[PDB]
This record gives structure tokens, sequence and C-alpha cells, in this order.
RNA sequence: AACCUGGUUGAUCCUGCCAGUAGUCAUAUGCUUGUCUUAAAGAUUAAGCCAUGCAUGUCUAAGUAUAAGCUUUUAUACGGCUAAACUGCGAAUGGCUCAUUAAAACAGUUAUAGUUUAUUUGAUGGUCUACAUGGAUAACCGUGGUAAUUCUAUGGCUAAUACCUGCGCACAGUGUUUAUUAGAUACAGAACCAAGGUGAUUCAUAGUAACCGAACGGAUCGCGCUGCGACGGAUCAUUCAAGUUUCUGACCUAUCAGCUUUCGACGGUACUGUAAUGGACUACCGUGGCAGUGACGGGUAACGGGGAAUUAGGGUUCGAUUCCGGAGAGGGAGCCUGAGAAACGGCUACCACAUCUAAGGAAGGCAGCAGGCGCGCAAAUUACCCAAUCCUGAUUCAGGGAGGUAGUGACAAGAAAUAACAACCUGGAGUGAUUGGAUGAUAGGAAUCCAAACCCCUUUCAGAGUAACAAUUGGAGGGCAAGUCUGGUGCCAGCAGCCGCGGUAAUUCCAGCUCCAAUAGCGUAUAUUAAAGUUGUUGCAGUUAAAAAGCUCGUAGUUGGAUUUCUGCUGGAAGGCCAAUUCUAGCAUCCUUCUGGACUUUUACUUUGAGAAAAUUAGAGUGUUUCAAGCAGGCUUGUCGCCUUGAAUACUCAGCAUGGAAUAAUAAGA
RNA sequence: CACACCGCCCGUCGCUCCUACCGAUUGAGUGUUCCGGUGAAUUAUUCGGACCGUUUUGUGGCCCGAAAUGGGAAGUUUUGUGAACCUUAACACUUAGAGGAAGGAGAAGUCGUAACAAGGUUUCCGUAGGUGAACCUGCGGAAGGAUCAUU
């Protein structure tokens, strides 16, 4: 009540960042371009995924020697919410970390090239006029580029160029075009896009086709164009977006670990 | 303080509403300002969000556009004629949004003759121009000018802008009102 | 407060008192060399974890894929504990277990079976004294229970005197006295 | 484990309850208690009352340093480092409790074109003494008052990112307030004259005519013609939110049937008010609104839900309590500051309690953490620390009874000691204190653990022979497993959940001996679930056992006859198995407007799909030594370690969407 | 009825105890909200202007005449929000009461004999009247009768 909450508690926190149960009775709580429940807090990648950290407290000793950047500047607070597709980048070792969606519905990052971390991927929200009649996109990170294509629609990604604040390479929105998705039952699979249904009123929904000939449905809220009819702007992680099935699963892991 | 709320006051079957909170701030409202004519005063207001709202108390003067000829001047006020609501806002002079009111119309009888020339009781060619292409003026207008008045809508709202503004009667507006400002009499 | 899970290994009967029922058990407690009744209960409720699973399973269809997946998981647990044998892996046969096939199981058993305990009784006793080392670790537990893969492994600790360590202290006080 | 035994009779078969039995991860209580792991704990009644101490504070190269402070380096504005104080930000989170509260709250599901939003992230913007504007305030110094406090006056200096002013092109910006034009879209054109964006708008935005000062357009700070970032503040998104808001949903009660209104009840017009929508409020005007499908009122030993207990299925009862909402800080009410409070570890007032007083006055709110009194059947230490987990701040550094660790602890859950083996009478493997030699309970080290102790796990010097390191708790007529034993008592004392024992031989009392059941536990009391097909939708009963209105009419309610493109052959894609089963195109006269959706009356129903927090629950994987658990691990003389490591998945009426030939409502009748 | 007609068993009356009921006292106390009355504090508003300073002249060669006009205290006007207390009434819940009159319990008393057999007047129903008590009688029913039955 009475104002907003500065804690959040474990349990409470999103099940994705499998945060455990035991260990802590709090969970680090991330404002930023990103939703509370659509991204991840910069302690728990260097803690609980790639292992830089023990504590708490050696984030704050990491982050506030300002080696992490983000998006080619520099994040001093520890609970940043880093979300999907945004690129990270260590100066020390030299290695950068574009998040994506695992098939399972996890954040996880994915390594990548050098010059491929120089890009990132931002899906329109919408397009709107600004003042002395100048138009405007915005978008799912809450960034707002200006003077666009008058191409550019809603609902569709621009690559972004970053050391420079200009876009570079624009896509559409339409049936044979590659489209991960970012929420809801099916995140974290990549199919083409067969159809999309209108119902003029509320909740458009789009049916798409895995590359194994599965299909499926999401709202188009959860639904982000990566690139064109098969090929891709971005690399992917492991399985590519498949999502195989709960007792390939199980064979391909047992299978694993007897080594 | 004024509450707002719904959780006073009755049901659609008739039933007590059962309450079990206290009153709340965001339920907020404020006593009236029923302001009216005098030398200008006005009071900010410290609203939510830290946003300002600037009531009324006492207005003098007022921004008026004629309508058809598309211009606005600064006016003086002299008197509230009609409401529709009360009559008690008339009788002791309050103004409010939709209220009848008084105005001296010596700034659009200036205005008139300078812009047009033809007047009421090198440029010359922009005058004609002018006439050419806008001054005939309604047969009630003609007759309303004579006195050294005009009657108008006040169009803001006072109490939340802190502001007079209106708008000219004209046409079948000014057709209506004259009828029950007559039927009183 | 605390996020802690926990439940109740076994419960007790509705009849205390049938002596077809106290027979019985009797039976399994001069086998196999048990404390109490509780320790037939566990093994009681722990089969029917079991085969109530496989009972809400078998009323499907063999092309379900619930059934495909979740049986084959529930048989593979009894193929690794050593419960059913190999030959068979129907999801049928687990219904026709018993608390004797898990009572064998245990590791008072697998010591007499081994034999080197002799006696039932006394498997239980060089189990809880620190002796009989399974697989790379020792193991201080009567109802421990093996994977079958592990059932060639049991053998003496390496510490103690069957094993070949410092004897107790007992011979100590002989041999040192004398 | 989808379970049943005793009791009505001289005996039988019934209906039928009473008693027995079992569970609770439900309280209380009795007796008993060796070990380690995990761990509920002043909810029930008194949301009764409180002594003492503690629980919210905070500083960077970067707002303000003349401490009459420190410190060795010695600086003509300012060497750094810093007490104190001003300014900024926080104190509205967290924690605790369950008294209110029954279409209220809450839950899932919409909407915000009906709105505010500190901060974060990204945008934008010359247009109005400019080598720099003004005068007061602490701390400090001097000095008092009062019995007394986080009471403070008079006098003298001095600061700003405090407070307040305030030129400016390279008439004239942006914003506010009103008026008002554009904001196009199913087709081609001809002749004559004077192009954003929605399903959808009055939206965005541009333009025109004026309005006001009450708001922005930087009089700020650090590292280094020139870079980087600290702070400030406006509009527009964005994010953390919040406020309203659509639909559907709840326990008992009819010994509650008619509620609501002139003083807002239901609606209309026009104000007002609000952050905005609204009878939210005010004027006039109409006479409505809800109800037998339960309105209105009453009861609750009622906060709601996620969930919990309960061994077929269907259910019944519980949910103060780990998470998410809600409400409250003795009772009510009012209000300041701020982005946000109708705040109580903020203030003002009354009422109810209560503290100090020198008797004039002053101060108080433990349903925060311990602790005490009192209520009770009923509940722990006035302990140590920010090391983990997170949060606040000017922030790598400071603070935190949030939180964690220990103590008390048979509320509870898990594992499992109290012996084992020999040789030396019953002989068809068990006994026999007859001797006999072969691991921790305990006590103290070592290292490990720990913020500092402590426990666990390791290894150590001692450490059992009536293994005196001695297992108890309830029973022995039936139900109910286990003695026609032996003394004492004599319808006495007492037992006895029910039936029944006791009147001088007691298979039940009070003892002894022996045996039975469960076992570090077991008995009792209350509530609750199964048994209960003794509340019956699945699923009872109504001739005589409990029970068919004396009999007809009858409105809702419930339920309603048959009947409307069925058959056949030829493909196609799949398909299990040594052609069946799915789905689908044609042809028997079968639409089209176009290049997937429009029409087929409308729903229910069923199918698939969307979206819906985790914890809990089922469940995949994994030797926490087993196990309850937990979410970890596993390989390996290799070092940018690898398994491009795992932590799957299901589950969550009403609402949104969709394929479909029956069934059932419903519509109709060119 | 089964201890088997020396059976079983009904009601008044008498004695002792327990539980509830009616009951004059215009009973009693606690709690709740209804109109009405008085009404603390306070938002807003009205005037008000302790003394703080901006210019303007006055005047002593930065003091004091004063006139314009920003800031703003105490006090004050009218509203609304409205605690608290009181009167009346109603509703809810505990609670006293002389006397009256139920039910069950004792454990055995007094008076009958009503029912169970044709229980010695068959039993029973509805209704009415009467009597120490069970009960009796009138009118119309029923077999649960003591008759499934005869021009």
């Amino acid at each position: 009540a009475r104002g907003p909450r500065k804690h959040l508690k474990r349990i409470a926190a999103p099940h994705h960042w499998m945060l455990d149960k035991l260990t802590g009775h709090y969970a680090p709580r991330p404002p930023g371009p990103h939703k509370l429940r659509e991204s991840a807090p910069l302690v728990v990648l260097l803690r609980n995924r790639l292992r830089y950290a023990l504590t708490y407290r050696e984030v704050m000793m990491i982050v506030m020697q300002r080696l992490i950047k983000v998006d080619n500047k520099v994040r001093t607070d520890q609970c940043y919410p880093a979300g999907f597709m945004d690129v990270i980048s260590i100066e020390k070792t030299k290695e950068n970390f574009r998040m994506l969606f695992d098939t399972k519905g996890r954040f996880v990052p994915h390594p990548i090239r050098e010059e491929e971390a120089s890009y990132k991927l931002c899906r329109v929200k919408k397009v709107v006029v600004g003042p002395k009649g100048v138009p405007a996109l915005i978008t799912h990170d809450g960034r707002t580029m200006r003077y666009p294509h008058p191409s550019i629609k809603a609902h569709d990604c621009i690559r972004l160029d970053l050391n420079t604040g200009k876009i570079v390479d624009t896509l559409k929105f339409e049936a044979g075009n590659m489209a991960m998705v970012t929420g809801g039952h099916n995140v974290g699979r990549v199919g083409v896009i067969v159809h999309r249904e209108r119902h003029l009123g509320g909740f458009d929904i789009i049916h798409l086709r895995d590359a194994k000939n599965n299909e499926f449905a999401t709202r188009i809220s959860n639904v982000f164009v990566i690139g064109k009819g098969e090929k891709a702007w971005i690399s992917l992680p492991k399985e590519k977006g498949i999502r195989l099935s709960i007792m390939e699963n199980r064979q391909v892991l047992l299978k694993k670990q007897q080594m | 303080g004024i509450s707002r709320d719904r959780r006073h006051k009755h049901r659609r079957t008739g039933g007590r509403m059962p309450v079990h909170q206290k009153k709340r701030k965001f339920e907020l409202g404020r006593p009236p300002a029923m302001t009216k004519l005098g030398p200008k005063r006005v009071r900010p207001v410290r609203c939510r969000g830290g946003n300002m709202k600037y009531r009324a108390l006492r207005l003098d003067t007022g921004n008026y556009s004629w309508s058809s000829q598309k211009i606005a001047k600064k006016t003086r006020l002299l008197g509230v004629v009609y409401n529709a609501s009360n009559n008690e806002l008339v009788r002791t002079n309050t103004l409010v949004k939709n209220s009848i009111v008084a105005i001296d119309a010596t700034p659009f009888k200036a205005w008139f003759r300078s812009f047009y020339g033809l007047d009421l009781g090198h440029t010359l060619c922009l005058q004609n121009k002018h006439r050419q292409q806008g001054p005939k003026l309604d047969p009630l207008l003609e007759e309303q000018f004579n006195t050294g008045r005009l009657l108008a809508c006040i169009s803001s709202r006072p109490g939340q802008s802190g502001r007079a503004d209106g708008y000219i009667l004209e046409g079948e507006e000014l057709m209506f009102y004259k009828r029950k400002m007559d039927k009183k009499k | 407060k605390s996020y802690r899970t926990y439940s109740k290994t076994a419960r007790s009967p509705k009849r205390p008192f049938e002596k077809e029922r106290l027979d019985q058990e009797m039976k399994l407690l001069g086998e196999y060399g048990l404390k109490n009744k509780r320790e037939v209960w566990r093994v009681q409720y722990a089969l029917a974890k079991i085969r109530s699973a496989a009972r809400e399973l078998l009323t499907l269809e063999e092309k379900d894929p619930r059934r495909v997946f979740q049986g084959t998981a529930l048989l593979r647990r009894m193929v690794r504990l050593g419960l059913l044998g190999e030959s068979e892996q129907k999801l049928d046969y687990v219904l026709g277990l018993t608390v004797a096939k898990f009572l064998e199981r245990r590791l008072q058993t697998k010591v007499f079976k081994l034999g080197l305990a002799k006696s039932i009784h006394h498997a239980r006793v060089l189990i809880r004294q620190r002796h009989i080392r399974v697989g790379k670790h020792i193991v201080d537990i009567p109802s421990f229970m093996v994977r079958v893969d592990s059932e060639k492994h049991v053998d003496y600790a390496i510490t103690s005197p069957f094993g070949g360590g410092r004897p107790g202290r007992v011979k100590r006080r002989s041999l040192k006295g004398g």
C-alpha cells in the first residue's frame, strides 16, 4: 500500500531466474528498459549463470570497477534489468554475451563474436509523431529512434548500430519471416510465420511453424521477428529453438550422463 | 474531508453498503470557489502529482472569441445575465462555465472599424480585400451593438484554469437565449 | 516459516488385532531380522506409492504419450533397484510385487546373502558398528536398499578389524596387558 | 484395503441408533525418555494493559568548511582530512496482527479513447550588469530563562545545487486557456470561373486568432581551441506502480417479505469537484430502481485466495499462520509535508486508560524484537552479528531486532542403541546368569565448522559383563490380541467408552506371577474426517418399522412425441501389423464478392489452442551414507577444464478463440 | 406375558432433587444506530496587518518625516469535514422475581384397574360434554377385530 514496494521476495520472484528456495529469504529486485518478469537482473547473471561472483557483495566489487557495459554504456547499478536482446560487454576476457531465451524458457547469456556484438535488434511497439511534426519509433527496449523510413510499421524489428545511434537494417512483419517467441507457453521457440488472425477488438494471434513441422500459436506481443524466410540476422542458442519432446528430452539427457 | 467515494451512500437494491476502511486521500474533494466579478485574485492549489491548479476568486476580464470573424480580444465583464443551472448564481453575479455574461464591445467595434471600415453606429485597398474575403452582421447583433454591450457564453472552467474565457453568441444560440431573457420579463 | 517439506514414511493399519495379519508380519520380522512393525509398514507404504502409480497408468492406453513416458521411467527404477528382473519389463509385473521382494533387497539381507555376517541378527550389528564398504564409502544403516550394480561391491570397510585396521579397543587391552 | 464386530428377544430375521475401530503434516494433558538430522511455538480468551533497552538513518574526485580540530606536506582565494551544522534523499518499504468486513473484500477475466506517476532508460530544445544580481540563516562566539524534555529566547558574524530575483534574434519559441481549420481513401474523369495512427474519436501533429506569468529555455560542481560525468529541471514516451473499472463466483437463517425516496432512492439536462469517469456534489425535471433464481434484515466461536487434512469414485471439514491481495496501529475524527500517507516507532482534538511535577505545567501509544503483569486448558532468551539473503543513502566504505546464528523445545517429521558369536541339557533348529574371548552412550583433545562460540562429519588417549549404561506405556469376560492361575474384599470399596462384573468360591475390583499389543514412545479429553448407501448427484427410505398433503384447480420451477442430404463408387495423404483405424478430395446436378473471409438462424456441448506467479501437490533426473529432504552434481595431474550441464513437464467454473455431420435448446412459418 | 396371569402395566395424590416455562414489578444492567440538541479541533474563505524590504521623495553631511506596495504573524467572518457528550425510542443479549404450572429422575409409599385373552362394557380415531384418578358417555368413522363365508 501507500507507495511502491522496495523489496521483492524469493519464491515470489520469477521461476525462470532459478533462484533456490533456501539460502536467502529475499531475492534481488530489478525499473529499466525492461519489465520485472520479462527481464533478469545483472546480479544473477554474474553469480547464478556466469559463476564469476560467489556473493552479493562480490557483484558490487565487480560492477564498481566499471568493467561491465551494456549497449556500449557502463551501468554501475547491480540490479539493472538486462532483458531480451541486450548485449553485455566485458573488456577483460574480451568476451560478449547477447541474452536470448533458451528453449526450456530461461534466460541464458549466449556467447558471440566481436563484430556481431556491435548490433542488436529492437521490435517496435508503435510509431508516433513528436513535436515540430517529426515522426518517431518506440521500441520494446524503450528507446525512441527518430526520422525512420516511412516503410517501417508496427510489430517489426530494426537492427540498431549502437556504436552510433542510428538504424541500419529494417525488417518487415509478414508470412515467411523468421520469428522467436519472447513470452507465454511457447517461449524460446523459433519458426516461420504461416498466418495471423485479426479478431477486430482485442488480441491478434499468430499460428506459426517450427523447422520440424510442428505448428503452434501465440499472441503478437510475445512474437518477435528475427529475420527473413529462413536465415536470420542473429546467432541462435543451442537447439535453435526447436523444443524437442518430453520423452526425447529424457532420452538425450540420460544418454549424456552415462558418459 | 469531502469524500468522493461510493463506499458511503446506498446500493441500487436500497441496502446500506458495508464500509471497513477509513477515508482515502485519493478519494478527495475540495470546497467550491464560487468565483464572481471584482478585481482579480487567484490562488494556486497544490494537487496530486505535484501539479498546480489555479482557483479563481474574482475575475474582472477575459479572452472572448468572435467565431465567424475569427478573432479574439481581451475584454472587461459587466454582469452575469443568465444561467441554466441556478438562478442564485445570476443573483450574486457568479462566473461559471455555460454562464451567459455581458461584455464591453468597444474592442470589437474598434477592430470592425479598422479591419473593414463599414463601421457601427494606402490601405483602403486592404480593407476592401478583407471585405470581399469576409461584414453583413446579423440583424440582432446590429441592435445589440447599439447599447454598447454583447452577450457571450463562458466556455472555460474558472475553478480549474483560473481564467474566464468564452465565445460571443451568434445565430441560433443568440435567438434562443433572447427568448428566456424576455420570458421572465 | 522455514521452507522445508516433510512427509510420513508409514501409517498404521485400520484393524489393530487380527491373527491372520499379526502372524504373517511376524514371519517377515523373523526372516529378515527387523526391529519393530514400523519397518514393515514403511515398506508396505513404499510399495503402495509404486503400485498406485502403475494402477493409474495401466487403465489408459499403450499408445498414450503419458503412459509411454511415465511407465518407462517407473520400469527403469525397478530394473535399477533390482526389484523386478530385466527379462520382464511389462508394467503389469510391477503389480505382482510383494513386501518380501523389497526386504530381500535391503542391506541386512545382502550382507547375509553375501554371507560375511552369518545369521540375520549379526548382519544388522555389523552394519551399525561401522563396517561394510558399499562402493567407495562405508554405510551405517540397515534399511539402505541396493541398486544391483552396487551389490557385488559390498565389502568390509578398509578401516576396522575385519577390514585390516587397528583392532578396535578391547583386543589392545588384552595385547598390551599381556 | 472400495472392510466392518458388540448391544432390543426364551430364540429368529429386520429397521435402527448407541458403543467399538483408524487418521490429522489439530490443540491440551498424564507417565516415560540414550543418540544424531530437520523445527511449530501468546493465533484461539483480553485488537486487554505496559517498566527498561533496542528496531531508520545516510558522503562521494563531484552541493556549503575560517572547529578558536587534527595532520606532516608548507599552499597570497581554496594543501587533505574531518567533528558540528545547513541542504539533498529516505523515513509511505519492511515487520507485526486478524478486530472489522457477506456482491463488500478477494479470485480469475477485461477496460483506462476516464487518469496521476519520485526514480530508471531513451528522446527532444539558441528566439525571454550574460566576465556573473540580491540579503538572511545556522553550527560557531558571547549569553540567559525554567523544577523538568530531542523546550529554546535576546545579541553579534558567514555560506549554497537553501531562498528570491533575472538582459538574451543565429512583431516573433515551447507550454497553459478558449475559439477553430486540416487530420483524405470502394471510380474514372472532363469543362467553367474567382495523407501520421487505431476495431473505433474532438487522438498524435500542423495551422489560425488572442489570452497569463501562476512553467521551462542551467547565475551549479568535479577530473583533465578540447573530451568525459556529477547534479538540477520541463514536456514526451518507458519502467516500478497506484486509482478507479467489465463479467462470473460465497457459510447458516423465511420464528427475517417486501426494501429504497421530500435530507440521492433510479434516470435526464447544465454546473461544481476530482489526478480523471461518475448522484461524487449542487440546482431544476421525470417517477423510477431491486425482489420468490431469496431483495431488505439477522447470525458467524468469517479477513479472501494460493492451499491443508481426509487411503475407490463423488465428497465432507479446515485455511489467525511462509506467498499474493485487504484492513488496522487503544477508540473514533481531522490534517501538514511529499512522487506517493488521510501515516501513527508524524502532528492537532475529544473520549478511555496512565507517567513525572517544585502543583505553574510537561510529556505517552510493544497487533516491531526480547521481557513482565493479567486472562486463560494453552505458548521460548530482557542473548551474539550484519558474515549469508536483500533493502535504504550523498553510497565499492555507513546502517538494518528486516534477516541470520545460538539458547529453551517429546507441537511436529526422518533415521535407529538397549546386544552379537562361541565352545560346553530338549533332539527332532531352539534353550541354559556355565564360563569364554572378540562398537558409541559418555568425558577430554586435535583439526574442521563458525562473524565469534556451538552442533554435525573425520581421527584420537581413556570408555560394559547380572552389558546397574537395568524400557516404558496400556491391557489379559465379550467386542479386541492375552490367564476356567494364586491371595485380599464381600452389590462394600471400586471397575465399566457399550454389553456387563462385585450380595463369602470374582475368567472384569485391589495386588502378585505369567502372557499379550505397540515401542522411545504410549494412554486420556475435546473438535474433525473415514466407517455413514445413518443426508444418499453417483446412492437410501416412505402398505405394516421414522415418513404420501383429505381432495381437485394452478402460477412460476422442472420435464416434454414422431419428422427436414441419407446411401454408393473412384481417388489422395497417412497408418498400425504380420488390408484394419484415422483424416480428406471428387462424381450423382453443391454457394459465391475476391486473391486467406464473407454468407450457412443463434448458443450450449465437445475438440484443439491462447493467456494464466511461484511455494505446495503429482512428477523427470540425481547414492543428502539411507531417509524426510535438497536442487544439486558428475567426470579428470588439467591451468581460456570439459559434460556447446542440469534445475524437465503437468496442474491453475466464468472469460477470449477454433474444427465438428449427432444430441438439446432457439429463431422462422425471394 | 417368557421369573411365563400370584404375569405385565396405566393415572392422580404424597415426599426429595434437577432442568426449562408463564409471571405483577410502568423490573434490572450492558451493547448497538435513529432523528434531534449542544459541539472540540481543522481544510477553504473573509476581513485583519505584530514588523520584515523594493523603489519614491523628505532631511542630518548613512540616521530619522512620510507616501506608494510585495512577504506575512496573532486575532476574526461564513461555510464544510466533524470527534465527544446528552434526551427519547427501538432492536439485540445476559438477568432477579412472590405465586402458578410442566417434564423427567428417585427406591420402596397411598388409592383404584385402564390397556394386553372377546383383559371380563372389543380396541382405536376425529369432535363434544362430564368425573378423585386412570377414565366414562354422545354422534360419524377404521379394522390395526373377536367375522375374508349362506335367499
